[PDB]
């Protein structure tokens, strides 16, 4: 109806290691979050649970200000996230984004 | 990272 | 641990104003993805009977800033401004938005 | 904007 709520996937500047610890405890593949990278100041990183590991994707931004990971460009971070709920977040393996439980 | 070196 | 209560994504500036004008404390804020400047962030904050907006500037090294001091993340920019005024003009300290179940604000789909 | 024109 669209109730204005902060995005549940944003955790700010949590370490890459701390993101892995959290996501390794999740039950489903695809459980994710977006954090502000420590190693690369100014870049956001998308962290995702995948079996017994956690994969990280750099969130890129072009000159027109659109967000992307691969080829398809997005007008917002939430549109990027939603798209990757039905299309794989990876061109290598089939991984669909799903919200973190609890 | 998966998408960039 | 816990997701932040202040990152709202791409919401209209007017809707940021509609939401914050219902908060009771000055300093209640949010960071949103700007519509007027794609790829940039804007910080909106309640201040009396108005809502002030701050443009989050970026330098060549990707740092974030409002005035002179630069930050490596929005998280650090936000936390610093909880103790030091977010503005060089008036004294306004950032504080988390309070849940108001009886007063929801809606954006379009 | 408070900080820029
Ligand atoms: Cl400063
Ligand atoms: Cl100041």
């Amino acid at each position: 109806m669209i109730e204005m709520k902060p995005h549940p996937w944003f955790f700010g500047k949590i370490p890459r290691a701390k993101a892995e610890e959290m996501l390794s405890k999740q039950r489903h593949d695809g459980a994710f979050l977006i954090r502000e990278s420590e190693s690369a100041p100014g870049d956001f990183s998308l962290s995702v649970k995948f079996g017994n590991d956690v994969q990280h994707f750099k969130v890129l931004r072009d000159g027109a200000g659109k967000y992307f990971l691969w080829v398809v460009k997005f007008n917002s971070l939430n549109e990027l996230v939603d798209y990757h709920r039905s299309t794989s977040v990876s061109r290598n393996q089939q991984i669909f984004l799903r919200d973190i439980e609890q | 990272y998966v998408n960039v070196p």
